[PDB]
RNA sequence: AAACACAAA
RNA sequence: AAACCAUAGUUAUGACGAUUGCUCUUUCCCGUGCUGGAUCGAGUAACCCAAUGGAGCUUACUAUUCUUGGUCCAUGGAUU
RNA sequence: AGUCUCCCACCAAUUCGUAUGCGGAAAACGUAAUGAGAUUUAAAAAAAUUGUUUAAAUCAACUCAUUAAGGAGGAUGCCC
């Protein structure tokens, strides 16, 4: 009756106050990954650490995270809980989930990286339809 | 619409004087809650029971919404309400609610003992029932008592903003929230964030995710934050502003002049509403025909 | 209303980890070599603390917070190594996985934990324990020949 | 009683399985009660004539409402037949061509002038509306308004569950228990308006024009207007739910 | 009844001869398995794809269940089966299955490269496919090859024993088991116990709860663990005999 | 917990 | 010293998977229509829970937190 | 669910020997026709149950007061 969802996207964005410390430091992709690995291990044990997640279109205080449909609850309970402390910033970090989607239909800017990811995702879509 | 009813004020006793840094931090957190998005914010003030209430009326409210929040609202665009939580554990003879209830808008309670809980559920005229999620629960909460209370009025309040304080408090907070939701039958639940700084605030999605991980469905969270928050604001507002639900001091013409919405127009030093003459006897009764 | 309880029966089994000694292959011989005895340094608060540590170490913070609400050891004696762990019907899987992931006691090593019976009342647990104890005696009597 | 209690316990341990069950839950009563289970004439005249006057006035009001209901319909039908729009021509045409149906029709120009003034003066004296407005007290004013009489009052339906009842102004002719009775005027509309109170919001404005042009903004709630006191005080009130007021915030 | 088909043999190559202590430890492990409650036991033997296969028929299996475990089979009352896994890295020094499929019962494979996954999904007459749960999985498990290998009959094997060894590889094991559960879509998932010491043996309830908390539904666990394992054993027996 | 009482509240 | 007895029977009434049907919304066709048919989606409610059995009465439920039938000298719009 | 009522031995009778609007073993039990009533009343306001807890323009709802079963004759109204 229902189609099996592969995973689910999550719109992540950093919220760091203290404009001076904010413009002083500059986060990157590895920073994001380390923050996630620290949050999962702080809020959960190996259960949270074994959560599958990849990085797509990382920007300045913006990133998109795809999480399995079975672990959306574990991800959304851990993201809104943890607050970074002495990782790379003098001012602790707090993240707020802007929006969520389960159909890939979201467009912020007219860039083409979403188009390329969409192209590879439908070339996998027809491939899982046939296979 | 989103309502947060447990914004704490940096003062517990009347002997304390609030410095400018705390007021600046409160202004910053109000701006933070407004920028991302919110509709109603009611700041909280906490005092204990065995203390000596000052025999004043014009000094019971160290909030002065017209003084500094009057500086902030014209640029912010939201409204603020003053509320008080009563830390009542032993039924002592100190009881002067006839002044603080009429001076403030919302009156809540913080019971620690069983007798205090029983008297606040039966006789004490309050609006919300808040428990000490930091400490241990007083007893094994009953079902019939909470159901009769939420049918009679007062509902329970859950504050997810306290779980962001330390690590050892999260287990007790979850254990208390589970028991409250199990004993309250998920009817009279109002959610709030007790954050003292803008850095411990979250979005509505984080809130609904946390509560759905706690055990309450997300649709019920949305309904309790949309309708039940508005209703618990309305009750505590017109129980003090108006009489016992018989005569209202505010007249809603359109969709913005509401007793809880209209806050700068309605006078507070008195209860009158001086408006120009807009109702005559020669105008046509049918609004579809009445033209000016 | 009713609080939904679910008791858990577990057994402490000691595998005869000794590669230098030859062993007898039979039913009652291995039953006796696996049910030898529990050491003296065995109690209720020493097993509860160990399982509480393992729960936090495997699940995490919230996993221990949701599970430690009604986590108690009702009946346990070190003579037969049989214990009854009370928990919710929601967190039964968590307690079972923690009992499976039990590594060792802080001073006693080389032991495994086997969950046998899970039920929502103590009377059926006692009946099943009596049935298991009666079954154990049969192979013993048969092998004593 | 101690050795007696020991004997009772050694006796209960044979019948019951937990001997200290009843003594703990207090089921062993120490006492067994043995008892079989155990100038009026004119006053009556005035009461009867009052009963009769009430019973007659009820039917009179009902039939008056029905007569107005039929007369409005028939006169509007005849007006649409004759193609006459404004009231100043229609009422004169009815008077010059239909004498009977004219003594059954009401007159708003007859109903407004003294009623409005006699209610405004009464409310001004009740709420102590003075040239200066620094001698007010909101609590006592609201208590008086809850105790005040609204017989012949001007109220406007500003909010209601039905999107069509709002905006109707009228003066009271009688205060019922479920419906509210007023009279409205339009192009040809002279309808007696009956409005439900369960879920509607009313309001009344008191004009004050001594030096400046200002008015007080008061309002009532019909849903909770049914369980109030009448002309007296001291009626124990009950918190109902304060829950079905969602329409007030919704729109 | 339960089926355990991942008991490792203490021998990697052909050159190294087994010792009495290893056989004693294996006997201890099998006795512990039977004590906890099991019905079918299928010991596994690991070998490399580059190691030279002997040109024999009566020497391919350095197990000899009849002379070693045949007495335990009669006394304690269980059965043993032969299983061999193929640690394949590069398509070189191979192209021989008609002689290794008749001697042993169950044939498995262990791909560690992206070409190994293709070679396993395309041109291997295997029944189960296992990964290195201890270390990192080779590149990425996708639905493309997994669906095509499960629709024909090849299942994915999960080693719950590898987690009980150390503390650090637990994270990698969990990250791999959740990945393979998400990719396999929870149809062809068989479970095995890869423990060589009796101190890493568990029961059905604990393993079921672990696999359920890892992402597998309750019906899938029991249905697979029983029926798919029994069917794999039957298919292996049919491949050996006819 | 449920279920019971010329209780008790 | 037992009378021990329930097409649930004494703190139990579990765990997920699959199918039809029910209410609205964005679509195409024959004949207007038809508990006419098929895709894109959302939801399956609440009060609440047995402890020996039956009947009567009263009291809690169904607002995007499933539904159904009728009535209304209730109002709102249109024709005669 | 509820601090409501009743059956779960009999009695040509100090044992509700009760042919009492109908049904019913009983029931603080269901319903039918007419008249009246509102702290000025038979009784609701300044045993149980229920957040609001009958009505008080008309309708609808509650309470109380009368109507014993069957057969025959006459009168009236309807199809005829
Ligand atoms: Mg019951
Ligand atoms: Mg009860
Ligand atoms: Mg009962």
């Amino acid at each position: 009756k229902k189609t099996f969802r592969e995973w689910q996207y999550f719109k992540l964005s950093i919220t760091s106050f203290d404009q001076d410390v904010d413009d002083a430091h500059a986060i990157d992709q590895m920073t994001w990954r380390q923050w996630l690995n620290n949050a999962l291990k702080r809020s959960y044990g190996i259960f949270g650490e074994g959560v599958e997640y990849s990085f797509l279109h990382v920007d300045d205080k913006l990133a998109y995270i795809r999480v399995n449909h079975a672990d959306k609850d574990t991800f959304s309970s851990s993201i809104s809980t943890y607050i970074s402390t002495d990782e790379l910033v003098g001012s602790p970090l707090t993240v707020s989930i802007l929006q969520e989607s389960s159909s890939l239909r979201l467009l912020e800017v007219t860039d083409d990286d979403r188009l390329w990811l969409k192209k590879v995702m439908e070339e996998e879509e027809q491939d899982c339809k046939c296979i | 619409m989103l309502v947060d009813l447990n914004v704490p004020w940096p003062q517990n006793s009347y002997a304390d004087k609030v410095t400018s840094q705390a007021v600046n931090n409160l202004i910053k957190t109000l701006s933070t809650l407004h920028m991302l998005g919110y509709t109603h914010i009611a700041i909280n003030f906490t005092v204990n029971h065995s203390e000596k209430f000052p025999n004043d009326v014009k000094l019971l409210n160290p909030i002065d919404i017209k003084r500094r929040f009057g500086e902030l609202m014209d640029r912010t665009g939201l409204k603020l309400y003053s509320r008080i939580t009563l830390i009542i554990d032993d039924p002592s003879k100190g009881q002067s609610l006839s002044k603080i209830s009429q001076a403030f808008d919302i009156v809540a309670a913080l019971p620690i003992s069983e007798k205090g809980l029983t008297l606040s559920t039966t006789n004490l005229d309050i609006d919300l029932l808040t428990f000490q999620y930091g400490s241990r629960l007083p007893t094994f909460l009953k079902h019939k008592s909470i159901c009769s209370c939420v049918n009679r009025g007062v509902k329970l309040e859950i504050v997810y903003g306290y779980a962001l304080r330390d690590v050892q408090a999260r287990r007790q907070f979850v254990s208390n929230v589970r028991s409250v939701i199990r004993s309250s039958r998920s009817r009279g639940i109002v959610i709030g964030s007790g954050a003292m700084s803008p850095l411990e605030c979250r979005n509505i999605l984080g809130v609904t995710s946390l509560i759905k991980n706690l055990g309450l469905p997300s649709d019920r969270c949305s309904k309790a934050m949309g309708d039940l928050a508005s209703l618990v604001l309305l009750n505590g507002r017109l129980r003090n502003k108006s009489h016992k639900q018989t005569i209202v001091t505010g007249g809603g013409s359109g969709n913005g002049d509401d007793v809880v919405n209209d806050v700068q127009g309605i006078d507070d030093v008195q209860t009158i509403k001086v408006v120009k003459r807009s109702m005559d006897a020669e105008q046509l009764g049918h609004a579809s025909k009445r033209h000016k | 209303v009713r609080l939904k309880s679910r008791y858990i029966l577990f057994e402490i089994i000691f595998p005869p980890t000794d590669t230098n000694v030859e062993e007898s292959v039979s039913k009652a011989d291995i039953l006796l070599s696996h049910h030898r005895a529990s050491p003296a340094d065995v109690s209720i608060k020493s097993i509860l603390q160990e399982i509480r540590r393992s729960l936090s170490l495997n699940l995490g913070d919230y996993g221990s917070a949701k599970c430690n609400s009604l986590l108690q050891l009702k009946y346990f004696s070190n003579k037969t190594s049989t214990g009854i762990i009370r928990c919710h019907r929601e967190d039964c899987d968590l307690v079972i996985m923690a009992l499976m992931l039990m590594s060792k006691i802080g001073d006693v090593d080389g032991l495994i934990v086997n969950p046998v019976k899970v039920s929502g009342t103590i009377k059926k647990i006692e009946q099943f324990a009596m049935r298991r104890n009666s079954k154990i005696l049969n192979i013993i009597k048969c092998s004593q020949s | 009683d101690r050795t007696q209690t020991f004997i009772k316990d050694c006796l209960f341990t044979k019948c019951l399985e937990d001997p200290e069950k009843p003594f703990n839950e207090n089921r062993f009563q120490d006492t067994l009660l043995l008892l079989p289970t155990d100038e009026s004439a004119d006053k009556q005249l005035e009461k009867r004539d009052y009963q009769r006057i009430n019973k007659n006035s009820k039917i009179a009001l009902r039939e008056y409402i029905n007569n107005c209901k039929k007369n409005t319909k028939k006169c509007l039908k005849l007006a649409y037949e004759n193609k006459i729009t404004d009231k100043e021509d229609l009422l004169h045409y009815i008077e010059e061509k239909h004498p009977t149906i004219y003594e059954s029709l009401p007159q708003y120009v007859d109903f407004v002038p003294m009623y409005k003034e006699l209610w405004i003066n009464y409310i001004k004296e009740l709420l102590n509306i003075t040239k200066n407005l620094k001698t007010f007290n909101g609590s006592l004013a609201l208590l008086k308004l809850s105790m005040a009489d609204y017989n012949g009052a001007l109220l406007r339906v500003t909010k209601s569950k039905n999107k069509t009842l709002i905006g109707l102004q009228g003066i009271v002719i009688w205060d019922s228990q479920k419906f509210f009775i007023m009279i409205v005027k339009g192009n040809i509309i002279d309808e007696i308006k009956c409005i439900p109170k369960k879920g509607t919001v009313f309001q009344f404005e008191i004009p004050i024009s001594d030096d400046d042009d200002s008015a007080l903004r008061y309002s009532i709630l019909g849903d909770r207007f049914k369980y109030r006191s009448v002309d007296r005080a001291g009626r124990k009130f009950k918190s109902r739910r304060c829950d079905d007021m969602l329409y007030y915030i919704q729109n």
